[PDB]
């Protein structure tokens, strides 16, 4: 019909914009840098289908607006430095390939 | 087998259709004629016209010469030898002058050589610089004078129009507020007085003798100081004309807006003093005033009209008489008139020169040939023929149009004050004109009215103007109708009673109102000039084509008028099932197909050439093959008979580029069968049954043509060699012989088409590399690998190619050019999911899918439908015929038959179920033959379908049948489900043209590609291709929305950008991340733009004084 | 009941109208499509694959001394049908000669082989005053409809590969009368014809189809 | 790498109905080919078990009511048409179902003389409700069929006093399928039948489908040894 329940998540934030921002963002920090920020793996994890069968989609906002309508995740004004809300992220293995 | 339908038909549509050009440009190419007779007009006109060069001092000593006759001539090489090396097809035209003397001398320099001059092919157009082109014709206010309403605030003015707007002063007599009478030639502004004094009127002798029974004087006095002595009055008046020249007393200059028939007159006698001696008080002398008569001048047209315009002004004369757009204003400037008048700007130059010359040099010296130097009548002309705006290229899709090219009245023209895209008085003037004697109904779209068609049967006699339909007047003739007609009333065509037609009520015209039926009666001399040779006549040539016109919306209709021009021949033509007599012509006056001339006979041998018409002579007939469209069409010429004679209801002798065998055929028609399909003709789309394509039916061939120019510049000479360096995989040779492809070398997208090398030096290999270079054996390069190659259009086999390169013969190449290379390709185009199939009733629709003959509505006996299309909306939303035609349809299927149905005349409802009750009594006599009846399915139907009242109950099933197949048609199953489509199904023939269009040559698709070096946008590179617009209106599409960075992606990240573009095709190359913008390239170029100018534009943030770092790298 | 009576009004090599009998009011259908569906459709068949020519570099040519035309050459040979007398073939390659006056009706082909132009006439190319023609053009055995996909090598130069039209297959319909005493006037009277074909037979048509269709019925087979 | 000459069928299994099949890749122009016949199978020709003809001890016709009982003969008559019995072994013509009516009480379908070999597999259904009034004796017939016929059959049975019901005996009550197109091999036109039986007159989905594909599949052979005329 659309997303994985679109009406939900716009009931969440006030400014319609917002949930776009966060959602974005969101993934935008997820499969964006790590991989291993998920909240959806227990059993709940999004994955796809095709001729060997699923695979989670490379997708990373799919995750998020799924992440997100979950129970974890804030937003606001909290956590503040983001300096130390990326230096954090050393702290657990981050980082690509080039 | 072909069943006409109709009535009388007095005459022909007019031969040759081509005769607005063609028999144009010859009568005033008068050439053709021992240059004894012929005397205005054209060639001549601009020659007799064109005074001869005078002199120094009026007759004061030596130098005269006049000019005598003209030669066109030895023409230089030939059509096809134009087009192929880019000769403009034209023709040696030298004139014999002799200059006279006064010191005994009559030289005379024999022809004296000069410009060339384009010729008009057989077809009716010129071939200019190699490709074809049309001179379309257009419209003015016929010379004259008729006054109109001052559309400021009510207080009409006077215009006074000249022979033809490069030529003459537009005059215009005006009376205001504050001022009173103005009379403003050219670009001025004159108490109008003035001029009258000198031409003599003045105080008195004036008025009171011209204005009193409508004041507005006490004003045209005003300023009587100025009507208080001629002459002094000139030079008022002179010195009235920028800039300061010497207000000394001249008589010249005013020795023309009026004096000599030079800048000033319609000459002959028609259509000037008829117009005003019928407009006017009444009689007058062929230009406005007249001076030269022995000092003074004797005026004509002046006051008088200043005197019609007050009687317009509270008179009763009135007539506010107006650019009334009547046909009776209306001047339609043919080919040779536009080309006459540029003949005349020639001269309005080789004079000067002249002039000049007679003066400088010796009396003795100077001689014709020598004076003269045949410059102006080229360029000034030839920079019209090919530079106009009214020099157009040809269409040539489909036979009919360009036919229908020269049929075209044009007004978006050069022509004085011509209706420019938005001239003073755009819309209101569009409207059809109660003068229809030019198309009702064939416009296009944001240029509405302006480029108008023809009438068919319209124009055709001594012509001194405007288009004249054709009227009967009791068998007689036709007499060639005149615009401005009153002939007591024309009575519509029908009540036909062999010759008497016995009416009562004669649906008739008179003047406007489509008044009752006067009712005349006077059998003999018709009413007056009353009848219409045939309704054709109402209409435009294409327009025509369409046989059930009567029912289809005037405008639906014209989207088929129009429609089908962007036809496009296919393999397999088939004239249309319905029909209209008409195409019979359309598609033999265009030349396009071959005519056989005397007799009959033939030996030909078949192939690219009928050979022969063994009658007397000997003829072998080239036939145009493949040649190429200026569309890219690829029209070509089939053949016909192996040994016969002229002719057989026609001496074809070879068909054309979409002729059913001289039967134009612009599209095939197949077999449809309305109704909605599960969604695959939404709107307007089409549903294709794949056999369409099996049957190789609408498939299309296209032949295009590439170019590669082999310049010169500073670095090596750019060179068209097989040698392109590191190309050297296995493709240069692998194709292209000896530096080109070759024929039939079918093409990919990507392929070396031709290649040339450059030399380009972008930097000096320092060693190290010369070294490696030597070592490595890296042999060095000077240069560069541009080729040709085929772009991103799927290429296809090579048809041919061509070599022209300076030093060659006619030959005139862009300087430094050498050589240039061409390549054409073909392209047999089937059918695909896009394209228009747009029918003749304007049905356009784009094809949706093409099912296989599995699915698709299957007809009784297992025949498949071909086409499904949509009912919804289409016809009720259009309202139109193309219904009666699918209902005519298979009464004329199963009945094996073509039918001539024409515009308005004929194939009445009735006569189709006739034709319908036919066909049926084998249809399903058919039935009752393979051994079979009715089955539990049309029982199902019928037994709902009368219930839809659309069947007699009470009747058998059988009897069912044939009731429900005069209109609608059998059950119809549905191959896809195996049942049937509860309640019929109209089923028929129909009859799909092909536009244009046909996708591929639409739908491009960019990623990254070619970057360009002067704005820095996506587009402009070799490789692959794209690029991409994003005009503003998607900007508010996005501001309204609210994704911002979906939209600072699209002036950042996609375009100038360099960074961030390049971030772009890389963290995505890269992987798990997405481009990552900061500075905008633009922000980041704005500062450093106007720091230019001196501007400081400190950035601040926040705090206001927290001032940016920008740029700070 | 309980049993048919397979009518089957055979043709020489076309037509073939294939009456049932009594069958139940309903099945009519059941069968009477899926069959000319299929029978339309999937089916081996005959079809020109790729034809070159004496003195022609490709397409859109214009052999000198013919009255036709190579595209119209190849539209008409698009017609050919051949029958094969045999079951090993991927296709053979038909050869042709013509001289001076006269016309090149299919028959005209090299005799040759398990190779039938099942479809003689079929006016193949009117020339005359110039005898020209030699022509080798293959004849793949393939199924359905394939383009200008199925490249025409062949001849490896001038091949003009032209468009491929398998099915043997030529038109299909079916009455569902109802004229049976079976029991009470209800039952359907199924009777599909298989109209014309290219080289086989309806009752092959008609047999092969009722092949596929129970080939694919299978597949209904075991679920996961 | 998955789907070529062997599609994958894949049902649902509901349960006792709602049998959701989906038999993959398949050369456009087979989803229809299949998903129909199948479908149009479906929804007749099957065994079954159909109320067809019923006997209320008292008023005649069906146009009525009977006292001491909260509904009327039609919504009774209806009722019983969505009874479903399942009969035991092969030689069961149609055994009848008598009632015993008493108080207030509900009437379900399983008061029914608790016959063995024929045992109602739906256990409620209301059938009606009669109280201070329990009267209400009945003796229903009941049948084997193939798919759906109306009022003329004739409740014969009863002699007289009928009011016979219409017979819906077909497992099956209700088959829909839409075939979408999918591209697990490279092409992207290829057709993915997908059906859903909804059944419960008695007999499962996959049942019916199977059980009609032998029905087809049986029919087609006819088509084997001909008669025909040159
Ligand atoms: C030198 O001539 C030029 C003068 C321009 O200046 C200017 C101001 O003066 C114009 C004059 C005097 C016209 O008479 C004219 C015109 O008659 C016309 C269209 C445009 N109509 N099309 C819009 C697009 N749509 C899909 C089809 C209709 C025009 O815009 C103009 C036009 C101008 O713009 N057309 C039609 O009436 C119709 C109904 C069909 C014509 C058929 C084809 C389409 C044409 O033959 C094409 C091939 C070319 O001929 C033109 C591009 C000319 O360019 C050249 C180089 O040949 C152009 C006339």
């Amino acid at each position: 019909m659309a997303e994985p329940g679109i009406d939900k998540l716009f009931g969440m934030v006030d400014s319609k914009y917002r949930l776009t921002v966060v959602v974005a963002k969101r993934a935008q920090q997820l499969l964006r840098h790590r991989f291993k920020n998920t909240v959806l793996e227990p059993e709940e994890r999004p994955k796809m289908r095709t001729l060997e069968g699923l695979y989670d989609d490379p997708n990373a906002v799919t995750w998020a607006m799924k992440e997100l309508l979950t129970g974890r995740l804030f937003f606001g004004e909290n956590l503040v430095p983001e300096d130390r809300l990326q230096k954090e992220m050393e702290r657990l293995y981050p980082t690509e390939e080039e | 087998k072909i069943k006409r339908f109709g009535r009388i038909r007095e005459v022909i549509p007019l031969p040759p259709l081509t005769e607005i050009q063609v028999e144009s440009y010859k009568k005033a190419l008068q050439a053709d004629v021992p240059p004894e007779k012929r005397e205005n007009v054209g060639i001549q006109a601009a020659f007799k016209e064109t005074f001869p060069i005078e002199e120094g001092d009026k007759g004061k000593g030596g130098l005269v010469l006049d000019f005598l006759e003209y030669r066109i001539g030895d023409p230089p090489f030939s059509q096809d030898e134009c087009r192929e090396k880019d000769l403009t097809y034209q023709a040696p035209l030298y004139a014999r002058l002799q200059l006279i003397h006064k010191d005994t001398g009559l030289i005379k320099e024999d022809e004296v050589f000069l410009g060339h001059l384009p010729l008009m092919t057989e077809d009716g157009s010129f071939i200019i610089n190699g490709a074809d082109r049309v001179i379309v014709s257009q419209i003015h206010r016929s010379p004259g004078v008729y006054f109109t309403p001052d559309p400021a605030r009510p207080g009409r003015y006077i215009a006074s129009i000249i022979p033809l707007p490069k030529r003459g002063p537009w005059i215009d007599l005006e009376v205001e507020a504050s001022g009173v009478v103005t009379m403003k030639v050219n670009k001025r502004k004159f108490p109008l007085v003035l001029l009258l004094r000198v031409l003599g009127y003045d105080q008195e002798t004036l008025v009171r003798e011209l204005s009193a029974y409508g004041d507005l004087v006490q004003g045209l006095l005003d300023e009587a100081v100025l009507a208080m002595r001629p002459e002094e009055a000139m030079v008022r008046l002179f010195t009235l004309l920028r800039p300061g020249d010497p207000p000394k007393k001249d008589k010249a200059l005013a020795y023309l807006f009026g004096l000599l028939a030079d800048p000033k007159r319609y000459d002959l006698g028609e259509a000037g003093r008829y117009k005003a001696e019928e407009k006017l008080g009444v009689g007058l002398s062929g230009r406005t005033l007249v001076r030269f008569e022995d000092g003074e001048f004797k005026d004509e047209v002046f006051l008088p009209t200043l005197r019609y315009l007050f009687a317009l002004t509270a008179g009763v004369p009135g007539h506010e008489v107006d650019d009334i757009d009547h046909l009776g204003n209306r001047r339609i400037r043919t080919v040779g008139e536009l080309m006459a008048d540029q003949f005349r700007v020639g001269l309005a130059r080789l004079a000067r020169g002249v002039r000049e010359r007679m003066v400088m040099g010796s009396p003795d010296t100077l001689t014709p040939a020598k004076l003269v130097n045949s410059r102006p009548l080229e360029a000034a002309l030839r920079e019209f023929f090919s530079r106009s705006q009214l020099s157009q290229f040809k269409d040539e899709t489909n036979p009919l149009s360009s036919l229908r090219h020269k049929r075209r009245i044009s007004a978006l023209g050069p022509g004085g004050l011509t209706r420019e895209r938005a001239g003073f008085d755009v819309r209101d003037v569009h409207r059809t004109h109660y003068g229809r004697i030019c198309p009702v109904e064939t416009p296009e779209g944001a240029n509405i009215g302006l480029i108008t068609s023809l009438a068919a049967y319209a124009r055709v006699d001594a012509l001194g103007f405007i288009r004249t339909p054709y009227r009967r007047v009791k068998n007689g003739v036709v007499t060639e109708e005149v615009v401005y007609m009153t002939a007591s009333e024309e009575d519509r065509y029908t009540i036909a009673q062999a010759n008497t037609p016995l009416e009562g009520d004669r649906i008739a015209t008179d003047r406007v109102v489509a008044r009752r039926r006067g009712e005349p009666v006077i059998v003999a001399p018709e009413e007056v000039e009353f009848m219409d040779v045939s309704p054709k006549q109402v209409f435009s040539l294409n327009t025509n084509l369409i046989p059930f016109l009567e029912h289809d919306d005037a405008n639906r209709a014209l989207m088929g008028s129009n429609m089908q021009t962007q036809a496009v021949p296919l393999i397999r033509a088939q004239a249309p099932v319905v029909m209209t007599g008409l195409e019979e012509r359309v598609v033999r006056d265009s030349l396009a197909a071959l005519y056989a001339e005397e007799d009959g006979e033939v030996v030909k041998v078949d192939g690219t050439r009928i050979a022969v018409r063994y009658e007397d002579g000997r003829l072998v007939h080239p036939l145009r093959r493949y040649a190429r469209s200026n569309q890219g069409t690829a029209f070509d010429q089939r053949p016909r008979v192996r040994v016969g004679q002229r002719v057989k209801k026609g001496d074809l002798l070879a068909d054309g580029p979409a002729s059913e065998e001289g039967f134009l055929a612009l599209g095939q028609n197949v077999l449809v069968a309305i109704m909605p399909f599960d969604g695959y003709n939404f709107e307007d789309a089409i549903v294709i049954s794949e056999e369409l394509l099996k049957r190789d039916f609408y498939t299309s061939i296209h032949i295009e043509r590439y170019e590669i120019e082999a310049r010169d510049t500073k670095l090596g000479p750019e060179r068209i060699t097989r040698d392109i360096p590191h190309l050297s995989e296995a493709a240069l040779r692998d194709l292209d012989e000896e530096g080109i492809v070759r024929i039939g070398a079918e093409v990919k997208p990507g392929d070396i088409l031709v290649g040339r090398t450059s030399f380009k030096g972008e930097q000096e290999p320092s060693p190290e590399e010369r070294l490696l270079r030597s070592i490595f054996g890296e042999k060095a390069r000077d240069v560069k690998d541009t080729s040709l190659r085929v772009p991103p259009g799927e290429g296809g086999i090579v048809v041919g190619r061509l070599r022209l390169r300076r030093g060659d013969p006619g030959v005139e190449l862009k300087p430094g050019v050498r050589e240039v290379v061409r390549v054409f390709v073909a392209q047999k185009r089937k059918l695909q999911v896009g394209d228009k199939l747009a029918n003749r009733h304007g049905n356009k629709g784009v094809v949706a899918k093409i099912l296989p003959v599995e699915d698709m509505p299957h007809l009784p006996d297992g025949t498949p439908v071909d086409v499904i299309l949509n009912p919804l909306g289409v016809p009720s939303r259009m309202n139109l015929g193309q219904i009666l035609e699918t209902h005519l349809g298979l009464a004329g299927y199963f009945l094996g038959q073509r039918y001539i149905s024409p515009v308005f005349d004929g194939a009445t409802e009735p006569e189709i179920k006739e034709l319908l009750a036919e066909a049926f009594n084998l249809y399903f006599g058919k039935r009752q033959g393979e051994g079979f009846g009715v089955d539990k399915r049309e029982k199902e139907v019928l037994a709902r379908a009368e219930k839809l009242g659309l069947v007699s109950p009470g009747k058998s099933p059988e009897e069912q049948l044939k009731e429900l197949f005069d209109l609608g048609k059998v059950v119809l199953y549905d191959g896809r489900t195996g049942e049937p489509f509860e309640g019929p199904i109209v089923v028929g023939q129909m009859f799909i043209m092909k536009l244009y269009h046909m996708v591929e040559d639409k739908m491009h698709a960019r990623s990254t590609g070619p970057y360009s070096l002067i704005t820095q946008q996506p587009l402009g590179g070799k490789a692959q291709f794209g690029g991409q617009r994003f005009g503003e209106m998607e900007v508010w599409a996005l501001e309204a929305y609210g994704a911002a960075h979906t939209l600072q992606e699209m002036l950042t990240i996609k375009s100038d950008d360099i960074e961030g573009r390049n971030a772009a095709y890389q963290a995505i190359i890269k992987g798990e991340d997405v481009p990552e913008p900061s500075v905008p390239e633009s922000f980041r170029v704005l500062v450093k733009e106007l720091q230019a100018l001196a501007l400081d534009v400190q950035t601040l943030d926040e705090k206001d004084n927290p001032v940016d770092v920008f740029e700070g790298l | 009941l309980k049993a048919p009576v397979f009518t089957a009004t055979t043709q020489g090599d076309h037509y073939g109208e294939f009456v049932l009998e009594p069958l139940e009011r309903g099945f009519g259908v059941t069968l009477g499509n899926p069959l000319r569906r299929i029978l339309l459709s999937s089916i081996p068949g005959t079809a020109v694959t790729s034809v070159y020519i004496e003195d022609v570099l490709h397409e859109f040519s214009t052999i000198p001394g013919v009255k036709e035309d190579v595209v119209e050459i190849i539209l008409n040979l698009k017609e050919l049908v051949v029958r094969f007398l045999d079951p090993k073939m991927a296709s053979t390659t038909l050869i042709l000669r013509a001289e001076g006056p006269k016309e090149v009706r299919a028959v005209d082909f090299t005799p040759s082989a398990d190779v039938e132009i099942m479809n003689p006439d079929l006016h193949i190319a009117t020339l005359e005053e110039g005898g020209k023609l030699y022509m080798e053009v293959r004849v793949d055995r393939g199924v359905g409809y394939v383009p200008a996909e199925r490249h025409g090598i062949k001849d490896r130069i001038n091949a003009i590969p032209v468009d491929a039209i398998f099915s043997p297959v030529r038109r299909v319909a079916f009455q569902v009368e109802d004229t049976r005493l079976g029991q009470r006037t209800d039952l359907d009277k199924l009777t599909l014809r298989i109209w014309t074909d290219g080289s086989v037979t309806p009752l092959e048509a008609l047999n092969q189809a009722v092949a596929i269709l129970k080939e694919h019925l299978n597949y209904f087979a075991n679920p996961e």
